[PDB]
């Protein structure tokens, strides 16, 4: 059965190729036992021994004698050794989808549509469903779950509650190729994810597909709990420094609301803490970055496991007195002070990192992506035609430029330098023009 | 099949277009059914890694699929029924048990 | 593998 | 806004005269076909990278996969010569981001050094490599794999 | 023009006018078919020529000649309609005619007695319908172009790899066009080599051995001579002053008692110059001055009878004391300097074995063929055939063109075979450019490279079938007699039909057509591909063939190419560019004498340009013609550069001529990257079709001859007046004068309703006219699938405002509000086909009977008595649409279901369907059933009722078609004779029938009315015998594969709405996945209340340089702006004067351009039409390279009453905010392209299994599962997992037993798992226990 000889459809067949191989060997044992009971001349047994010595050893190896080759096709055929010199084993539970963004859900549960959900949990709902007493046996099973009543939507989402998936993307690289989630149901037909993520798949989101797995057993389930679901690998293997650096637009929101004009509306009054800093910018009256003293509280842990405390009168905006309310107790006062660009936002869940623990690090980051968004979007940092200036001093410049390269070609066609000099000049009269 | 193809090839040239497998007949006497029987004996099977390039390299002899396995709910349906007659015959008297047993 | 055998002739 | 520099020509030394126009303004049809074959050279160019890394990880990974951290104490002394690095001028990686993280084998101690300061087989995290950077040490010893 | 372009006229920009329109763009395909079979009595491109290089056959003196006189082609006997819905060929019956005569005895040119003739059918040839496009089993098919290098001579430089030295070797090669290949070639010893196709290398002169040159010739013809005269006093030298440069001086140097030089300085030019002054002639040397020097002629002795010296040997004072003792005085030897002449065939003569002609010919014998032992004859047979006759080695006319100009001959036609005058002149121009006089081609130069299209390929393949043939012809004619046999029962008919329609069908240069836009389909039917058989395939290129190489300016377009594993290698043509008379690439110019400059174009081939000087398109004319600026941009070879005000010889014709066809239609291509424009020209081919397609409002200019050509438009071919128009047909009514004599009648048109493409997209078309509206020839009177008024139109332009909003737009999403959903914009129609086959199984035949078992009423409401659904039922996904039931024997039941069995009933006799059902997701609507049938079974009712219907529907169908037309004839008829002998009411008082009884007295419409009453009286009978043959072909069977019953088919189709995960894009270089479909209220609106519909991502802007579409973004604003002024000027009635002004006030705008129309030809009921089709926004105009500035963007936005600036205040729709630092909005277009979730989305649970060995694989309609490869086995064994990964590849994928033992345990509530082991290491034990080896598992 290795070997089969499975009907195909309508009358043709089809056959690996040992077939002919085999028939080919046992064709010329049996002509040689023939040749030699009947006691023929020499020269013919002679050619019979040789042609069946060329046959078996066409049988163990094809490709290191004349390749013998089949009728009705010129293709070379295959035999026992290029059954062993030979990518993928292909496995149940699985799907795949296109991806889309989401950024309403926190940083360990990615979504699912309806649909795959279930075509993938159909045993545990077939079992829960026959457990539960709303039905006699499985073929009542698979004829209520099949027709979509409206009481098989609970016992999935009873099934879904907390048992992981693993999703994956498709040219896997390094380490954090295989996350662990945990789902939640939701409507349409995109597997959603999160915006922090997928800074580490190397992912764009312009129609790249991703796959999802289950895992079964229960020492499955609770490894792919203990040792690698999305918030205990945010350190990367490489290096020390965290991997969910803020990328595309909450990295411009979070520059946009730490910064110090010079002249805004209200500016110079002097307020009594940020969440009256918060009520100010919310009535409309101050705007979002006007130089105004406020007071402050820090949290110092320095002592041997002791949060003492602190207040004074510090100096800056109203933005960072906003963003000042999310950053947990740990820190001091030094870090959302400065321009806040992408390396300080690096240090900044660096140090909280190495101070606190796990879970102010993920809820930091989780409040820092929702501050990062929501006021990219009420900023509105926008490009138009009119804001790449070409400077003033374009034309002058080039025609200075143009004159001395001019100059050296006329000194070159009277016979005072050479080609490779000259051809050495004017890169250097280039090369200092543009920059 | 060589009396088939012989005149075959004879018939294709002058009547014009194609032998039809019933016109083929008449050239011969046959029973105008077996025709279908000794051209479907007359082909030589197809070897198995003839390849296709579904966007890879890959072959006929993986897609040919399998007819002979039971899908796990007729197995689960006899594992359920088992049980589900064990309890209903464990019910009755010894006598019907035994009759119904080895019956 | 480096750094008139055929039985239709003879 | 400026001039977009000087774009190459096959053999690989440069064109002597550069595309002086920008993107604002309207490249005509001898800068564009100048810059079009560049634009190719690095698109195919970036289509190999991909099989020679996965060719260099399959090899990478067949020669190094039988190791298994495996016991709690080896018992030796023995290790390499940490100091921070040089590369003819001001200096390119300091001591505190190179031996933060492994475990020191001999005593640490100052020139003149009237004790001993951090522990024999103590692990260095942040409050002993702010303790060796405030000091001002020299060269740290620390184990490492291929002495074990 | 008359009222087509009269109604949306198009505002165009751009500053240059251009000479030379656009040409038919399917040219090629066209015309080499066009001449693949044409009637012409001569060779050159025929069937001709492929029929006289083979015949005439005469056998080995047998006096049997076969002879060919003429072929003709014939009748399709299926139209390509019915032919596509059957499946088989468009097909064309080929019958040649031979003829065969027999020779006689003891006569050459006897008087023969046989002479006869009989036609042979022979293969077939498909034929092209007239778009384009083959087609040969049901699906349209394209056969795409090929490019290759050039049969004829060039050499090779190859430096570098070779020794690391700069020890360079340059070997020549003569490439054939059918044949063997022959070789020259160096070496780091420099001596001469010869080398036979690639088996292996020999030395070099035994070619001139073996063909009868001996070595006196040889040294003649390639060295010179010198006289050396020993003249009985210390030997004299008669010496040219020119071979002393180059000459060492090594002796003293005086004659006529004339002292020169002195020994020690070398000879310059002025001793040389006194050598050529006073003719010194007679120079005295030293005695070994012969040392190295060598003899040309043989030398014999005086009385002796013995040989002193010939020529080639090593000539010392030794043998000249031989020769000079005899009286031999004159000596002629060779000339000698290592940087003028090296003797490089002297020393491989030197290390040459062989000595003559019979040795040189064994040793090619022997070296050609392995292991064999040689004779004179064969020797001789085998080197005479395999280069000089005429059926083994073909150098074909384009090839002797190339081999003459490449030697510098004069003539240009010449012979096929290579005679000795050439392997002498190689041999010349190797030494030559060995020692530096001339030097060396290269590749990839497109001077080198040619274009061959079907016609070569076909007639190929059409010879090769020819040449299998006539050798079993040849063959069997030896022992053929007198006269008992005539010419068709020797040639059959079954290789010719094998290779050309294996060739159509399955080859690698034959593929299916993208066929789901009008734009992919022209730019399918031109590519140049180079795999394929005869060029290089996918991985033999390197970085020299792929790149960009500046003769490719003009002829293949550099900026288009797809992209991935084959880049640089199926670029495509140019827009203008041709095809010349030999094959090579030739693109337009502009003749300028200065003149002032010429208006006469002049096509120009690939190397004509390397010797000119070129003028840039780009480069302003003043006024009639001169030039202005005293330096204009130029280019010579390759360079650019500034020259004069003259004597430049040719300028560009239009500045377009670099792109292709589908990347000159990107606006503002003159701002983008190369890499962005790339990918917009990769993504404007996929784009499927909508429900309305609309305009585009920022298109290019280039757009109405990609509608016009690519046929999908019924486009008028006589101009008139429009009489009926109707969905299905539309009837045109001719004009006087553009009217034939007789058969006037009417023009008419059927049109193509729903059909299937090739890529499940829905076809139709739509009239666009209206009762009594002229038309002129080059109107349309069909718009297409995405095509409106004529112009070309793929997706529908709508409202983006570049915001960062929410997070929901963050890397490259979209985000669509709700009013496009509901106003269905992007909604679009698809057209699924599913079959089902009744096959014939053993234990009897399957039946299509409504009555099945295992179901009850629910799912067989739908389906009528004969048991195929109905024509408009909506089945959704999982109903009955086709019964069909198998029988099955041996049941073989079981324990306890037999003991359930027993108590309650029992089924029986027809057990598991195969009926087929809608796949899952589907929402249909059943629009047509098919019924095929093979004949001899009596069909049930649904197929006589299918039949009825067809033949109801062609009856009719001919019965109007001699209804309407005979209408116009005999309104031709009255309103001819009534000119010239009118009857007051006799018209209308006798019938139609006793009508044209009335003649006339002699005129040319008397005859005009007999040739009209012959015309009704022939249409009369071909309505008959057509409507005869029709239903002859209607009612008989088909045939089909043997194991058939009938084939019953559906056309489900679908209509599909757009949801989270379809791929829009714009046009240049944004792809985005759609990701959340928001309310109306939430959106951005501004001051005046309008919501914005698309909220792109503005930080993709700075990053890839494709900043055109923000400028796109300013001008399409600018364009709604004054389109909206217009509607709400006519949305109260005012006059017609303030729209003419202020319509003129549109089209004038500022700067100098070519659009200057209103005001005076116009007349009242068409500005009324130009109004009414501006109020969707008035469409602008941009040549590519052209196009348009600032300050133009600046004054249209005036024209309305916009902020100039280009940035609007904008609130927000949640919070009633405003936002600070205002942001962009405007108009760009998006396409819609198929890359759709509901074609991507898949699961597997539990499914079907392979055979040989057990992974998952699913064939029943039912997907596979992601294959698990290394690279994530490495990247979860990284982690601390083996439970998950030994889960993952022992239990799920490939066991037996297992996978059944915990599916048991799931659905009964344990989760657990049992190891098992994998079905590959149980396999591999087999595979490796057949050989000799022994494996064994010893240990407990
Ligand atoms: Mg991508
Ligand atoms: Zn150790």
């Amino acid at each position: 059965d290795l070997r089969p000889l499975v009907p195909l459809d309508g009358g043709r067949f089809a056959t690996s190729d040992l077939n002919d191989l085999y028939r080919r060997v046992i064709n010329r044992n049996n002509r040689l036992k023939r040749l030699l009971d009947l006691a023929a001349p020499d020269i013919i047994v002679r050619n019979e021994k040789r042609m069946l010595q060329e046959a078996v050893d066409a049988l163990l190896d094809n490709g290191r004698r004349g390749r013998a080759i089949t009728g009705s096709n010129k293709r070379p055929l295959k035999s026992l050794a290029d059954m062993i010199k030979g990518l993928g084993k292909r496995v149940d539970y699985s799907g795949r989808s296109v991806i889309t963004v989401g950024p309403y859900l926190r940083l360990h549960q990615c979504g699912l549509p309806k649909k795959m959900a279930l075509e993938l949990f159909k045993p545990f709902i077939y079992g829960k469903l026959e457990l539960r007493g709303l039905a006699t046996t499985i073929k009542a099973a698979k004829k209520m779950v099949e027709r979509e009543e409206a009481v098989v939507w609970d016992i999935l989402d009873e099934v879904i509650r907390e048992h992981p998936v693993l999703l994956n993307r498709a040219p896997t690289l390094h380490r954090l190729g295989i996350q662990a989630f945990e789902p939640v149901l939701i409507e349409g037909k995109a597997i959603q994810l999160h915006p922090l993520v997928c800074a580490a798949y190397n992912a764009d989101f312009d129609g790249d597909q991703m796959a999802v797995h289950v895992p079964l057993t229960l020492e499955a389930q609770l490894e792919a709990r203990a040792l690698m679901m999305s918030t205990n690998n945010i350190l990367s293997p490489a290096n020390g420094e965290p991997i969910i650096v803020p990328s595309q637009d909450v990295v411009l929101g979070l520059y946009y609301m730490t910064r110090d004009c010079v002249n805004a509306k209200g500016e110079g009054m002097v307020l009594t803490g940020p969440k009256e800093a918060e009520r100010l910018y919310r009535s409309g009256l101050a705007s979002l970055h006007a130089r105004v003293k406020v007071r402050i509280t820090e949290y110092e842990k320095d002592a041997n496991g002791e949060l003492v405390a602190k207040t004074s009168l510090k100096d800056t905006t109203v933005g960072r007195a906003i963003l000042w309310m999310i950053v947990p107790k740990g820190l001091p006062y030094s870090i959302v002070n400065q321009a806040l660009g992408k390396k300080a936002i690096s240090k900044m869940l660096n140090t909280c990192y190495r101070i606190l623990g796990l879970k102010p690090t993920v809820i930091f980051a989780d409040q820092i992506m929702y501050t990062g968004f929501a006021y990219a979007a009420r900023s509105g940092a926008s490009v138009g035609i009119d804001d790449m200036v070409i400077p003033e001093k374009k034309h002058e410049i080039i025609s200075e430029a143009e004159a001395e390269v001019a100059e050296i070609q006329e000194q070159f066609q009277s016979g005072l330098v050479t080609a490779g000099e000259r051809y050495n000049k004017v890169i250097d009269i280039w090369a200092a023009a543009n920059d | 099949i060589n009396k088939l193809n012989r005149i075959s090839r004879q018939m294709l040239q002058e009547m014009g277009r194609e032998p039809t497998p019933e016109e083929l007949a008449e050239r011969m006497l046959m029973p105008e059914d077996k025709i279908r029987k000794v051209l479907k004996i007359a082909k030589e099977p197809i070897s198995m890694e003839t390849p296709i390039g579904d966007d890879e390299d890959s072959h006929l002899g993986d897609f040919i699929e399998d007819t002979t396995l039971e899908l796990p709910l007729d197995s689960a349906t006899t594992e359920s029924l088992r049980a589900a007659t064990h309890d209903v015959l464990a019910g009755l008297t010894a006598r019907e048990a035994k009759v119904l047993r080895m019956r | 593998d480096m750094g008139t055998t055929d039985p239709v002739r003879m | 806004a400026g001039m977009r520099g000087l774009m190459a020509k096959p053999d690989g030394s440069i064109i002597e005269t550069p595309i002086t126009a920008n993107f604002r303004e309207g490249l005509n049809v001898l800068q564009y076909f100048i810059s079009t074959h560049g634009a190719r050279k690095g698109l195919a160019d970036t289509a190999l990278k991909t099989a020679n890394s996965g060719y260099l990880t399959r090899r990478l990974v067949d020669v190094a996969q039988d190791l298994v951290v495996t016991e709690d104490d080896c018992g030796t002394h023995e290790g390499i010569m940490m100091t921070p690095v040089i590369e003819g001028g001001d200096v390119k990686e300091p001591l505190r981001d190179r031996v933060l993280g492994r475990v020191t084998a001999e005593d640490v101690l100052k020139p003149g050094t009237a004790d001993i300061l951090v522990p024999r087989n103590t692990l260095l995290h942040e409050q002993w490599c702010d303790l060796l950077e405030e000091n001002s040490v020299d060269a740290v010893k620390v184990r490492s794999v291929v002495s074990c | 023009y008359s009222y087509t372009e009269k109604k949306r006229i198009r505002k165009d920009f751009g500053k240059r006018p251009q000479v030379l329109d656009v040409p038919y763009l399917l040219s090629i395909q066209l015309d080499s078919f066009q001449k693949f079979i044409e009637q012409d009595p001569e060779g050159q491109y025929g069937l001709e020529a492929a029929f006289r290089s083979v015949f005439p056959i005469q056998s080995y003196s047998g006096n049997s000649e076969l002879q060919y006189v003429s072929y003709r082609l014939g009748e399709p006997v299926f139209d390509v309609q019915e032919c596509q819905i059957r499946g088989v060929t468009y097909s064309a019956p080929l019958r040649v005619k031979l003829r065969l005569v027999i020779y006689e005895r003891e006569a050459p040119e006897g008087t023969v007695k046989d002479i006869k003739e009989q036609e042979v059918y022979m293969g077939e040839i498909p034929l092209m319908t007239d778009n384009g496009t083959f087609v040969i089993n049901g699906t349209e098919r394209v056969i795409v172009s090929q490019l290759h290098r050039s049969p004829g001579v060039f050499f090779d430089s190859d430096k570098g790899k070779t020794h690391s030295s700069g020890k360079v070797l340059y070997n020549a090669r003569i490439i054939p066009y059918r044949g063997s290949w022959l070789d020259f070639e160096f070496d780091p010893k420099d001596n001469l080599f010869v080398r036979i196709d690639r088996r292996r290398k020999l030395p070099a002169t035994i070619i001139l051995r073996a063909l009868n040159y001996t070595t006196e010739q040889i040294l003649d013809l390639f060295f010179e001579k010198v006289i050396f005269e020993i003249r009985d006093n210390k030997l004299q030298m008669e010496l040219v002053p020119e071979r002393l440069r180059g000459e060492t001086a090594s002796f003293d140097i005086e004659a006529n008692g004339k002292v020169y030089v002195e020994k020690g300085r070398r000879i310059t030019a002025r001793h040389i110059r006194q050598l050529e002054k006073d003719d010194v002639k007679l120079i005295e040397v030293p005695v070994e001055y012969i040392a190295g020097k060598v003899v040309a002629k043989d030398y014999i002795d005086e009385s002796t009878g013995e040989l002193i010296c010939a020529a080639n040997m090593e000539l010392s004072l030794d043998l000249l004391a031989k020769l000079s003792q005899s009286g031999h005085k004159r000596i002629e030897t060779l000339f000698t300097n290592d940087l003028d002449h090296g003797p490089y065939i002297s020393e491989t003569l030197r290390v040459d074995p062989t000595n003559d002609r019979l040795s040189a010919l064994v040793e090619i014998y022997r070296m050609m063929r392995p292991g064999e032992p040689p004779t004179r004859e064969a020797a001789e047979s085998l080197f005479e055939n395999l280069f000089f006759s005429e059926d083994r080695y073909d150098l074909s006319a384009v090839g002797r063109m190339k081999f003459n100009r490449s030697l510098l001959r004069e003539e240009i036609e010449g012979s096929g075979i290579l005679s000795k005058d050439d392997i002498i002149d190689v041999m010349k121009k190797l030494i030559d450019i060995r020692n530096g006089k001339g030097e060396v081609d290269d590749i990839d130069h497109l001077g080198n490279r040619r274009i061959r299209s079907v016609g070569e390929m076909a007639e190929n393949q059409f010879r090769v079938g020819l040449v299998r043939v006539e050798r079993a012809v040849k063959e069997r004619l030896s022992l053929g007699d007198l006269d008992t046999l005539m010419p068709q029962d020797m040639i059959n008919a079954k290789p010719i039909s094998a290779a050309v329609k294996e060739f159509f069908g399955s080859s690698q240069l034959s593929q299916f057509m993208d066929q789901n836009n009008p734009l992919s389909e022209i730019t399918h039917k031109r590519r140049i591909s180079a795999l394929g058989p005869g060029g290089l395939t996918r991985e033999r290129a390197g970085f020299e063939v792929r790149d960009v190489h500046p003769t490719h300016y003009g002829r293949v377009c550099p900026i288009e190419t797809p992209e991935g594993p084959n880049i640089g290698l199926i670029n495509s043509l140019s827009v203008y560019a041709q095809t010349n008379e030999y094959g090579f690439l030739e693109t337009p110019y502009r003749k300028v004498t200065d003149g002032v400059v010429t208006d006469e174009i002049h096509y120009l081939s690939a190397i004509e340009e390397g010797n000119y000087v070129i003028a840039q398109a780009n480069s302003n004319l003043d006024e009639e013609g001169h030039f202005v600026e005293d330096l204009v941009t130029c280019r010579s070879k390759g360079e650019s550069s500034l020259f004069s005000r003259d004597q430049v010889d040719y300028m560009d014709v239009s500045t377009q001529q670099v792109v292709s066809v589908g990347a000159s239609l990107i606006p503002f291509l003159e701002h983008d990257d190369a890499n962005r424009a790339l990918m917009g020209a990769n993504m404007q081919r996929q784009a499927v079709p909508t429900l309305r397609a609309d305009k585009p409002l920022v298109g290019t200019g280039m757009e109405r001859a990609v509608a016009v050509d690519s046929g999908v438009t019924a486009v008028a071919k006589r101009g008139g007046v429009v009489q009926y128009v109707d969905a299905s047909r539309i009837v045109i009514k001719v004009n006087e004068d553009e009217m034939y004599p007789g058969e006037a009648g009417i023009d008419i048109y059927n049109l193509t309703k729903y059909t299937r493409s090739n890529q499940n997209t829905c076809i139709n078309q739509m009239p666009c006219v209206s009762l009594g509206e002229p038309v002129e020839r080059g109107d349309v009177l069909a718009d297409g699938p995405s095509t409106d008024l004529g112009e070309l139109a793929l997706g529908q332009n709508m409202r983006v405002a570049f915001m960062p909003w929410n997070g929901y737009n963050f890397e490259d999403s979209i985000l669509v509000s709700e009013r496009v959903v509901q106003e269905d914009r992007f909604t679009t129609i698809h057209i699924q086909e599913l079959a089902c086959v009744s096959r014939d199984t053993k234990l009897g035949p399957e039946e299509i009977t409504a009555d099945i078992p295992n179901v009850g009423e629910a799912a067989l409401s739908k389906l009528d008595e004969s048991g195929i659904v109905y024509i408009g039922a909506e089945v959704t996904g999982g109903d009955i649409l086709v019964g069909k039931v198998t029988p099955k024997g041996e049941t073989q039941l079981t324990p306890e279901e037999k003991l359930l069995r027993a108590i309650f009933g029992e089924k029986a006799s027809d057990v598991k369907d195969s009926s087929l059902r809608v796949p899952n997701g589907v929402s249909g609507t059943v629009i047509d059933v098919q019924v095929f049938t093979r004949d001899g079974v009596e069909k049930d009712k649904r197929a006589l009722e299918i039949e009825e219907m067809q033949l109801k529907q062609a009856k009719k169908d001919l019965s109007e078609e001699l209804q309407i037309l005979e209408a116009g004839l005999f309104s031709r008829i009255r309103a001819v004779l009534v000119a010239g002998g009118v009857e007051a009411e006799k018209l209308d008082k006798l019938p139609r029938d006793r009508w044209l009884e009335l003649g006339l007295t002699d005129e040319e419409k008397q005859n005009q009315l007999e040739q009209l009453a012959e015309q009704y009286d022939e249409l009369k009978h071909e309505f008959e015998k057509k409507l005869e043959a029709k239903r002859r072909k209607i009612t008989q069977g088909d045939d089909l594969a043997p194991g058939v019953l009938k084939i019953v088919k559906v056309y489900l189709a679908v209509k599909r709405r757009i949801q989270p995960g379809d791929k829009m894009a714009g046009r240049h270089g944004n792809k985005g996945v759609i990701s959340k479909i928001n309310p109306i209220e939430d959106m951005p609106y501004d001051e005046n209340g309008t919501p914005v519909d698309i909220v792109l991502n503005p930080l993709g802007v700075p990053s890839r340089m494709n900043i055109g579409q923000i400028l796109e973004t300013h001008l399409g604003m600018a364009a709604k702006g004054i389109g909206d002024k217009i509607n709400a000027m006519l949305k109260q009635q005012q006059e017609v004067a303030k729209l003419r002004e202020f319509i003129q006030r549109a089209y004038d705008l500022g700067a100098d351009v070519r659009q200057k129309v209103d005001l005076s030809t116009f007349s009242d009921e068409e500005v009324m039409r130009l109004a009414e089709n501006l109020r969707k926004g008035m469409p602008i105009a941009t040549p590519v390279f052209d196009g348009a500035k600032e300050a133009e963007i600046k004054e249209l936005l005036k024209l309305g009453d916009l902020p100039t600036s280009g940035q609007i205040r904008l609130y927000d729709g949640r919070t009633g905010e405003q936002f600070e630092r205002p942001v962009t909005v405007g108009y760009m277009y998006m396409l819609k392209l198929n890359h759709l979730v509901d074609d991507k989305m898949h699961a597997r649970s539990t499914g079907s299994y392979s055979l040989v060995t057990q992974q998952p694989l699913g064939g029943k309609a039912q997907f596979g599962g992601q294959r698990f490869g290394e690279m994530e086995v490495w990247a979860l064994e990284a982690y601390g997992a083996a439970y998950t990964l030994q889960e993952m590849l022992t239990v799920k994928s490939d066991d037996v037993n297992g996978r059944t033992k915990m599916y048991k345990n799931i659905v009964d509530g344990n989760h657990q798992m049992e190891p098992g082991m994998p079905e590959s290491f149980n396999v591999l034990l087999k595979e490796i226990r057949s050989l000799g080896i022994n494996i064994e598992l010893e240990d407990e």
